[PDB]
């Protein structure tokens, strides 16, 4: 930890609004008396957001105001692991949870955030375990030939992420624009992979896109074609 | 209070242990109430002639077996939870204590001393550990059983308890005056004896003079004198206490007399039953002598409270300046200003001398100022008082003009970094070494600022480049490699104020320039007030300073000082000993031991005697064919009287005689050790392990523990052995069946106690190791406090301790468990044995084999007998204590010093020729043998000259004398006394022929007249001849004013005389010895120039004719001194 | 929280990302160069110091209520999100930071429209998308018109990360209609607005 | 390691004079097994003297000196120190530092004291008791007799006398000729000095053909006397 | 508590049963010792208890015990033998060593060489007279040397310093020295030295005249 970061993984999983977890950031490379372990919340589309603060030196405890009251952080200088129990699970409590570190025996720092762990991404969802579908984002014949007749295939109705989408069976991925999986109203997501090519090559060659949802154990394919209605 | 450190579950450990100790105790009296049901019913069987005999008997058996399980669970829940609460309390005591010592000021650190600290911590604590460990358990069981005799007498038969009760208060008075007179005496004894101790402290306090004038013997007798008075009241208190115990037993016995005859009337009234009475006897016997046989356990608790006393004195404490709180302001925006303020400060050890008496300085942030002059002028007294080691007595120091007392020091001593005067290191890697800058330093944060002093070749060179070990004080380095890691080490703090003080003086000037200029441009906004070496590297300071006697009047910049004619134009121009040697140190006084042991066998075996008393009592009680009571039992009330007075005599005898054996050995051995020590070479005491306080404890506590073995062993172990053995004899006698079977317990208890003692000594061993590890940590700071504060890295030391201390913690866990297990085994098998052999003997009777009353005698002999093993092996820890202490004082005895002070053979030169000669004498001190003393020395004086010496401050300017008085044998060279070389001398004569002025000559716990008279033993030099030599020293014309002429006991190191007076005497301490070779090292320092010369004046027309070497670094009387030797690393120049 | 001084322009400026204090505390803020998708890394502390691992381009100090990070000389080596963390209270607020990148020019976007094939229509939903490729700056609008109606609420904009090389963003505005509303419509028009376009480019079609 | 008994001190003393005979029993320590003081009669043989066991404090002097020979066995600097008191005349014996037994190898019990012999010994400083000072030996060559046989074998030799203490190297022709020569004992002179003789036989052809030298080397007197020997010429 | 040395000066030949029989006193009770000191050294140890030998020693030292009798025979007599032996006692609080004993080589009687030398001109100046008699290569060591002054009995001024064995031939050398002051050296002329040696069939009395 003095030459690396030894905040090791603890408590990785998925939650429903009837779930909970006893999350942990098992510090290492130092011993709790030397620090004050901190967590924060990474709400998507915003900054970072603090949740709580314990220092096993004095056993102090300062919580945020949202996760206030319904939570607890209980570190054990014996076993060297901080313990934030996320109970009372509503929706927005989902994020990746950067669990952090601090030096308490150097007051000059004045920023108990000297180190950082990746964070146990906590995910609330809705009726998970559904395989995706490949649908042809098929170019119409009016599309720009000789210039750029973009095309693709959409991954619809899938959970969870990520789903590995490839083109040409790994023979062409440049010129494809991989879009991020943005949320759908159903709690599911949607991502596009649009490809830039003059339609004169579709007149001779067809491109097949492959979709592998190992988070759902599916392999679905389709050759995207020029739309001749 | 002791228990004041206890969490909740601590207290639940306690209280469950205490109630289960109550049940442990109430075991055997209730075993006697069922004794009585059995005695009534079965004596009515026996006397009357019951075919249920076996039925009823085994029934009673399984009752006692039920109690067997009962005492088992009781025993080991008692011991388990008692030792467990003891251990958890111990570690909490130690954590909060060691916290407090890291918290209590440096002042308190220079009033106590290190090895005294560590020794207090370790032994204080372990003392408390056994104090409150389980002893309290035995005691609560043992008072439970006697106190259960009360209710059992009353409930079983409410007759004889009446009388014995009604006798109880007068015994209340007996033991009243017991504690009254024991306490009165031992308190007067200590209140006196502590003087016999302080005289040892003050005599061993300057072994230098005490050898420098052969006056060993006067002080040995001073010892033996105060030891005389104390030892006197020794045997007196021994009497008083044994008188008391004899009274106690006289009254118990005549009380039993009243009881036996009164209740004889009752049973002959054919009233109640032999059961009720004979119990009220038996159930009131065990308890009583048992709670009697309870002295060592209340001894233990006494020692434990005495221990915890000063420890809690330490814990509850609090300074005005603290190291563990936000006691004030702690601001962010700071420019590194610092300005002294009218500072009038002095030590809390050497209070009387004041060093800084008003200094009006000025420093600004960014600009460096140079601190130079002469030594002692105030450099170190300037650096210490900035990080507020010693709270300025009246001075103050402020940053930005506000109270640094309100600057939270955990921020102060962490923002400014003064690379230490002498670079101190720790038993670390170079990594952790510098890490003590702050602690969280990534490898780059290390290396980048490491290279800022060129620490990259000799560190990247070693196998395991960084991860190789910096040793003891850096013992895996020296100055050419050490002083580099320091000046960049605390740099990594990026000090808001760095401060340099002679911190780059031990390498080539290249590394010096590296650390200097790499920290000249690094202090762009931080000042650095420099105490430097060279007169061009002082100048890397925008302002230079002048240090003048507690007044700041002269200082400034380059063009601001050199032209001022202040200082800156002035400056630039354990081999184990035996069972036998311990047992043989007390050989003269054999008859006292013969007396102690004979009266011991009596006192002991007197109990199964009571088995026979009460056993032939049962039978006689049975029939009553005549008027038995007042016709016979009158006789038995008598026999009780006779054994009462015989007990007074035998008690008083054995107790008193071992009291006098104790006095004997203690006086003898105290004296012998004191002598032995004062004889040895000088090279023994100029050390760090064999110090003053270490030694005082060695002497006192070691003689104490040498007595603690025999002077209480024979008596107690002997009561126990002849007691067990008297029951053994009785039992073997009557029916040789029941002994053996009831001795089927001897293998279980035997091998159980044995494995417990062996694995418990193993516990002691793994503990010595674990706390020896832990105490390595402890001692590190405990010695180096000067830095472990300045780096403000004491709290990680706290935590590293704590995690190590977990060692003897889990040790204690193992100890509690193994000890509980063993002593549960012992108790439960004693009971199980009663039950089983009891049973088999029932059918033995149903033969007829034993007249019942005989079985009751046998069982009763046993039930009395074993009640003597309560703490039979509880005095074992003290025996290995004594054995260790013995091997220690024997290292102190036989050590035949190289240069003996009592030169028997050799030359006893009856005449003196003052010709000393040196030619290429090289020498190195023993302590830390890296650096030398001399680079080859060669000098000499003739008769009457004055080889004066002048140089810098401390460059081999002390060791001049110590080679002439034959302290040390100078390694390789020539040193002799007038041709016939010194090694021929009789140092006694030689030492009594020279003369020395000590570097700070003390006075003793003595009057004005002997101190001076000291200077010539082997003959009482008379009263008058002082007044000439005391007026020739110009010190008698002063005794004019003193209240007594010559009876002022100038207290411990000169309390009623100042130092200047305690110097103005120094000369008189020898003059009558006629010192023909004056070796004056710092002749006159603490006086006034008009009289200060009379040291030499009164000598001017008398120093001649007798040679000398006069060394007093001044101007008026060295400029008229003959021969000169300049000290350049130990040569003649 | 701070005010977003999100600058990403042509080379050659001294961007001092400013951070206003949410409240009045003692001067403690800690800054990070977080890569969205990564874990923050310390650059400075005390709002004035310099932690380890940092190159001597990051720096900061205080200016009353102003906590700054100073990065100069706009390079092809400036891309991250920044982070303030306020301190000096039992609770801590934050700053959301900025998002820096490299600005070559104004890119030329290509818009396209894609009607859903019957493979989508056998489920119960369908999607016509408006794709905008190679648009820059990050600002871009895309709207749908069905039967000449300023449609809203059925335009799922899925925008990619900035193109690592030329800052040419891509966007997909998905108009999703079911069995009940997709067949009833015949014309679908997509009108896009990009500042580099003088004219709002329109791609439309009729359902047939 | 192993037992090393390294002996120092003493040897020159007048009767009535004290000394310290010291034995660094280095390689082990004084406190495991006994430590005596063997006596070596000057040409007669041995005698046992005295011994201390410092894990019992149990010490023993000798009969004819009990009171003059204090033992101590210092266990911190691991050396035996014999305080010798007045060391009378007929005690010029060699005194070897002796070790007693270890029936196991590790230590020595006290009961049945030293039953199994002294399984380690040392080499001490030969002590001598006299009142003779340093003096130079005069060599009187007992020259080959004027009655030297012609055609046979005649002896020639020299005596050295009147010196203290030993040794004198008595050699022939500056020591180049030492074959067959018999070294006779260094005799004590009646007052306390020393003397000895040395002679060798030569065939009757090389008595006057060559003329030999009786050279003597005495270091305590720093005298290297070269003396020419020759048959007597009446 | 004491010792009696019977086996004195046994010089038997190599390879034969040479017996050291040194008897102790009453009840030393199994504490014998037979140690080897080569001439000019400290003794070794060869055996203890008369039942066991020191490790690293040849097995030719056999001790047979009968009450007050320990009888140790050496049979091979290597060149490492022919060194001094000793018998000594450790028991009853005390230890005692005996006078020197020694085993030697056995040879045949040799021709004893007798010589006499009067003091030359340089010895007579101090007033002293040391007339020297010498016996070389005389075997065995058991011999007698007698003096005579003016054909009269002389005694009280004859010291017989005997040199040690030549290990090669086990022969011997010997020097008698008769000393007189000048107060008798001028009043007595003929000084004679006879030797009774087994080779000297008749005691030869080499007489010399003063001068
Ligand atoms: C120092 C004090 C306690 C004196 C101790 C001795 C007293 C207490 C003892 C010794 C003499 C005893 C008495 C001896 C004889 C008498 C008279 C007789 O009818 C029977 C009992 C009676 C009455 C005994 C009672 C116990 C007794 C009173």
């Amino acid at each position: 930890e003095i030459s690396e970061v030894q905040l090791v993984e603890s408590g990785g999983g998925l939650v429903q609004p009837g779930g909970s977890l006893r999350l942990s950031c098992a510090a290492s490379g130092f011993n709790f008396s030397s620090s004050s372990i901190h967590w924060v919340r990474q709400a998507p589309g915003k900054g970072l957001e603090w949740v709580a603060s314990i220092s096993s030196s004095s056993g102090s405890t300062s919580y945020a105001d949202s996760v206030k009251g319904r939570f607890t952080i209980s570190a054990d200088t014996s076993k060297n692991t901080a313990y934030l129990q996320m109970n009372s699970l509503r929706a927005e409590d989902t994020a990746v949870y950067y669990c952090a570190r601090a030096y308490i025996w150097w007051y000059q720092m004045r920023q108990a955030m000297d180190y950082w762990g990746q964070g146990t991404l906590v995910t609330v969802s809705s009726a998970s375990t559904k395989g995706p579908s490949v649908f042809p984002l098929a170019p119409s014949s009016k599309s720009t030939s000789g210039g750029t007749a973009a095309l693709g295939c959409l991954v619809k109705d899938y959970f969870p992420e990520p789903v590995t989408v490839s083109w040409n069976s790994g023979a062409l991925t440049s010129g494809v624009h991989t879009f991020p999986a943005v949320l759908q109203s159903s709690g599911l997501y949607s991502l596009s992979s649009v490809v830039t090519v003059p339609s004169s090559s579709l007149g001779t060659q067809t491109y097949i896109c492959n979709v592998n949802h190992k988070p759902s154990n599916t392999k679905v394919d389709k050759k995207v074609e020029p739309k001749s209605c | 209070t002791l228990f004041r450190y206890s969490d909740w579950q601590d207290k639940l450990f306690m209280s469950l242990g205490t109630i289960m100790a109550i049940a442990h105790g109430s075991g055997l009296p209730l075993m006697m109430i069922v004794f009585g049901e059995m005695t009534d019913k079965f004596v009515d069987t026996a006397g009357n002639f019951g075919k249920i005999l076996e039925e009823e008997m085994t029934r009673y058996a399984y009752y006692y077996s039920g109690l067997g399980a009962g005492v088992l669970v009781a025993a080991y829940i008692q011991v388990s939870f008692w030792t467990l609460a003891a251990g958890r309390q111990i570690r909490k005591i130690r954590q909060k204590f060691f916290h407090a010592i890291l918290r209590q000021e440096i002042g308190w650190f220079d009033i106590n001393d290190t090895t005294e600290l560590n020794t207090r911590l370790t032994d204080d604590i372990s003392k408390i550990s056994e104090g409150i460990g389980d002893k309290v358990g035995m005691f609560f069981q043992a008072v439970a059983t006697f106190f259960a005799g009360f209710i059992v007498g009353f409930i079983r038969g409410w007759k004889l308890t009446l009388v014995i009760m009604a006798i109880s208060p007068i015994l209340g008075l007996s033991a009243a005056v017991w504690a009254k007179i024991l306490s009165a005496f031992s308190d007067k004894e200590l209140a006196a004896y502590a003087k016999a101790g302080a005289v040892a402290e003050e005599a061993l306090g300057a072994i230098r003079t005490v050898i420098a004038f052969g006056g060993q013997n006067k002080e040995l007798e001073r010892y033996q004198k105060h030891l005389e008075n104390a030892k006197e009241i020794g045997i007196k208190k021994a009497i008083s206490a044994n008188i008391s115990m004899g009274i106690a037993f006289l009254l118990i016995y005549a009380s039993y007399a009243l009881a036996f005859w009164y209740g004889s009337t009752l049973v002959i009234s054919k009233e109640y039953t032999i059961g009720n009475a004979m119990t009220v006897f038996f159930s009131i016997l065990i308890g009583a002598f048992s709670v009697g046989q309870a002295a060592p356990c209340i001894d233990a608790f006494a020692n434990a409270r005495g221990a915890a006393y000063v420890i809690f004195d330490i814990i509850d404490n609090n300074p005005k300046i603290d190291s563990f709180s936000e006691r004030g302001h702690k601001p962010d925006s700071i420019k590194g200003n610092l300005e002294f303020n009218d500072v009038h400060f002095s030590y809390p050890s050497r209070a009387n001398v004041k060093i800084l008496k008003g200094l009006n300085l000025k420093v600004q942030s960014g600009q460096t100022v140079a601190l130079v002059g002469s030594s002692g002028c105030g450099k170190s007294t300037t650096v210490q008082l900035i990080q507020r080691l010693y709270d300025p007595d009246e001075g103050t120091i402020n940053i930005d003009g506000q109270d640094i007392r309100n600057f939270n020091v955990n921020y102060l001593r962490e923002i400014i970094g003064v690379v230490s005067q002498e670079p101190v290191l720790f038993s670390t890697t170079i990594a952790e070494n510098i890490c003590y800058g702050r602690g969280n330093v990534t490898m780059d944060e290390i290396k980048k600022a490491v290279k800022e002093a060129n620490a990259y070749e000799f560190i990247m060179k070693l196998p395991q480049k960084f991860d190789t070990l910096v040793g003891e004080r850096g013992a895996q380095l020296s100055g050419g490699q050490k002083q580099r890691i320091a000046i960049a080490r605390a740099l990594v703090r990026n000090p808001k104020i760095l401060l340099l003080d002679e911190a780059t003086s031990a390498l080539d000037t290249e590394s010096e320039a590296e650390v200097q200029a790499a920290l000249d441009k690094a202090r762009e906004g931080r000042t650095t007030i420099v105490i430097a070496h060279r007169l061009s590297t002082v100048r890397n300071a925008d302002v230079i300073a002048g240090f003048e006697d507690g007044v700041i009047v002269e200082q400034g910049s380059h063009s601001e000082l050199m032209k001022k004619e202040g200082v800156y134009f002035k400056l630039v121009n354990v081999p184990p000993v035996s069972f036998l040697k311990v047992l043989k140190l007390n050989k003269t006084e054999w008859p006292y031991f013969v007396v102690g042991t004979v009266c011991a066998i009596a006192n002991g075996g007197l109990q199964p005697a009571f088995s026979v008393i009460f056993s032939e009592i049962i039978a006689i009680f049975g029939p009553g064919d005549d008027a038995v009571k007042q016709q016979k039992c009158n006789i038995f009330s008598l026999i009780f009287l006779f054994l009462g007075i015989i007990s007074f005599f035998t008690f008083f005898l054995q107790g008193f005689t071992f009291g006098k054996a104790g006095e004997i050995l203690t006086r003898r051995l105290r004296s012998m050790a004191f002598k032995a020590m004062l004889r040895q070479d000088m090279s023994w005491f100029d050390d760090h392990k064999n110090s003053t306080g270490a030694l005082s404890t060695r002497l006192a506590t070691d003689a104490a523990q040498v007595q603690g073995a025999t002077g209480t062993r024979l008596a107690l172990i002997a009561q126990n052995i002849a007691n067990l053995g008297t029951g053994i004899i009785i039992s073997f006698i009557y029916g040789w069946q029941l002994t053996l079977l009831l001795l089927a317990v001897v293998p279980i208890i035997a091998v159980s106690g044995i494995v417990e003692m062996k694995l418990l000594a193993g516990n002691a061993k793994r503990d010595k190791k674990e706390l020896e590890a832990a105490g390595k940590i402890a001692t590190e700071a405990i010695e180096n406090i000067r830095t472990v504060v300045s780096l403000t890295q004491e709290r990680k030391f706290e935590s590293m301790y704590v995690e190590k201390l977990y060692g003897p913690y889990r040790n204690s866990v193992q100890k509690a468990h193994i000890y509980g297990i063993t002593f549960s085994i012992s108790q439960a098998f004693m009971y199980f044995s009663y039950a089983g052999c009891f049973r088999f003997g029932a059918y033995l009777i149903v033969n007829g084999h034993m007249r019942f009353r005989d079985v009751i005698l046998v069982f009763s002999a046993i039930v009395f007998g074993a009640v003597a093993l309560g703490h039979a092996s509880s005095f074992a820890p003290d025996y290995a204590k004594a054995k260790l202490s013995a091997a220690h004082l024997f290292m102190l005895f036989e050590r035949q010093p190289l240069i003996d002070s009592y030169s028997e053979e050799g030359l006893k030169p009856d005449k003196f020729e003052g010709n000393i000669t040196f030619n290429e004498v090289v020498f190195n001190y023993p302590t830390r043998a890296n650096v030398p003393v001399l680079q080859g020395l060669s000098l000499e004086v003739k008769k009457g000259q004055t080889l004066a010496l002048v140089g810098s401050s401390g460059c081999g300017k002390s060791t001049v004398v110590q080679l002439l008085e034959r302290f040390y044998d100078p390694l390789a060279g020539t040193v002799l006394l007038d041709g016939q070389e010194a090694k021929k001398l009789n140092v006694q004569w030689l030492r009594a022929q020279l003369g020395i002025v000590s570097q700070e000559p003390i006075l003793f716990d003595c009057s004005i007249a002997e101190n001076i008279a000291y200077g010539d033993n082997s003959r009482v030099v008379s009263q008058d001849e002082i007044v000439s030599a005391a007026k020739a020293a110009n010190i008698h014309p002063f005794i004019e004013t003193l209240p007594h002429k010559y009876e002022t006991r100038v207290g411990d190191k000169g309390t009623q005389l100042s130092g200047g007076q305690k110097q103005r005497i120094a000369i008189a301490r020898a003059l009558i010895r006629q010192p023909q070779i004056l070796l004056l090292d710092e002749a006159t320092s603490a006086l006034d120039t008009e009289s200060e010369k009379v040291v030499q004046e009164a000598l001017d027309k008398a120093r001649e004719g007798r040679t000398c070497i006069v060394i007093a670094h001044r101007l008026s009387t060295i400029q008229n001194a003959d021969l000169i030797v300049v000290f350049q690393n130990g040569r003649v120049k | 929280t701070q005010s977003p001084s999100s600058l990403s322009a042509s080379v050659g400026d001294r961007v001092t990302i400013t951070c206003r204090a949410s409240q009045s505390v003692s001067s403690a803020v800690a800054w990070y160069q977080q890569k969205p998708g990564k874990a923050p890394k310390l650059l400075i502390y005390s709002a004035s110091s310099l932690y380890s691992g940092v190159p001597s381009r990051f720096s900061g100090s205080r200016s009353g209520t102003d906590f700054t990070l100073t990065i100069s000389s706009l390079q092809p080596e400036d891309f991250a999100t920044y982070y303030c963390q306020q301190s000096s209270s039992s609770l801590i607020t934050f700053g959301q930071g900025t998002k820096v990148e490299i600005k070559r020019t104004v890119a030329a976007p290509s818009v396209f429209i894609f009607p859903p094939s019957d493979s989508q229509l056998k489920s119960g939903t369908a999607s016509v998308v408006c794709l905008l490729n190679n648009f820059y700056p990050r600002e871009a609008k895309v709207q749908w018109k069905v039967d000449n109606a300023l449609q809203s609420g059925n335009s799922q904009e899925s925008v990619t990360e900035q193109d690592s090389k030329d800052s040419t963003y891509s966007l997909s505005s998905t108009l999703t209609l079911s069995k009940a509303d997709y067949e009833k419509h015949k014309v679908y028009a997509c009108e896009v607005t990009h500042q580099g376009l003088s004219s709002p480019v329109t791609k439309s079609f009729n359902r047939g």
